[PDB]
């Protein structure tokens, strides 16, 4: 089968924090307090604001769409300035980053989140 | 999908129930909304809400009986809550026909 696209959203803001033993990578459709569309990736870290990404990676969204929250298997970069999140089985979510966003900086956070 | 449910009991070091309430995810409050994105969405999970329900005193036990294995930011909320309070925080959830358990304890 071809991989099934679950969602294809434009992203204006990407943020990364490590807070309360959790790495947090967020993709927001706008810069408001309650963006219209978002995905958040999270994974435990061994230290409160740093340390080692640990455990199962987790994915979250406000959009009404079915997917395993623990289903992330990886990512792919696509043109133009696209992050494709691979969700098992054989699904993906396309996050088209507006041009301002340094996609290599987003990728480095993703390499962190998926490390071991 | 139906909201996630949790039952939250806070008992103090002597055994007195200080709090027993039932909780649901979803429907962000304005207090929550003021946290900014993404923290405000992250705060509408049952476990995160529980840790923000009631302040804990040293020696308290906050029991949070939820429905799903604890999410990463949920775990960190319950850990930070226990460490910042010098109290015990316990989370349970059904799995394989049982209630599974995780605990965190701050040591003062």
């Amino acid at each position: 089968t071809k991989s099934k696209m679950l969602s294809n959203i434009v992203i204006q803001e990407v943020k990364f924090a490590i807070e309360d033993y959790c790495a947090i990578l967020s993709f927001a459709s706008d810069s408001y307090e309650v963006p219209e569309q978002y995905f958040i990736i999270t994974r435990s870290t061994t230290e409160r604001s740093g340390g080692i990404p640990e455990g199962d990676i987790y994915l979250e969204s406000n959009l009404f769409l079915d997917f395993n929250p623990y289903g992330l298997s990886g990512y792919l970069l696509s043109e133009p300035n696209c992050v494709d999140l691979l969700i098992e089985p054989n699904n993906y979510v396309r996050l088209r980053l507006i041009e301002k966003i340094d996609i290599l900086e987003v990728e480095n956070h993703l390499k962190f989140l998926f490390d071991n | 999908r139906p909201p996630h449910k949790a039952t939250v009991t806070v008992t103090d070091k002597n055994g007195v129930v200080k709090h027993k309430s039932n909780l649901v995810s979803g429907n962000m409050t304005e207090a929550e909304k003021k946290l900014g994105f993404p923290n405000n969405s992250l705060a509408t999970h049952t476990e995160n809400r529980a840790t923000r329900l009631i302040d804990l005193n040293q020696g308290d036990t906050m029991l949070i009986e939820g429905q799903y294995r604890p999410c990463p930011r949920c775990k960190g909320a319950m850990r930070v809550k226990a460490e910042e309070s010098g109290a015990k925080v316990i989370y349970t959830w059904p799995e394989d026909g049982d209630l599974k358990k995780r605990e965190w304890e701050g040591t003062p």
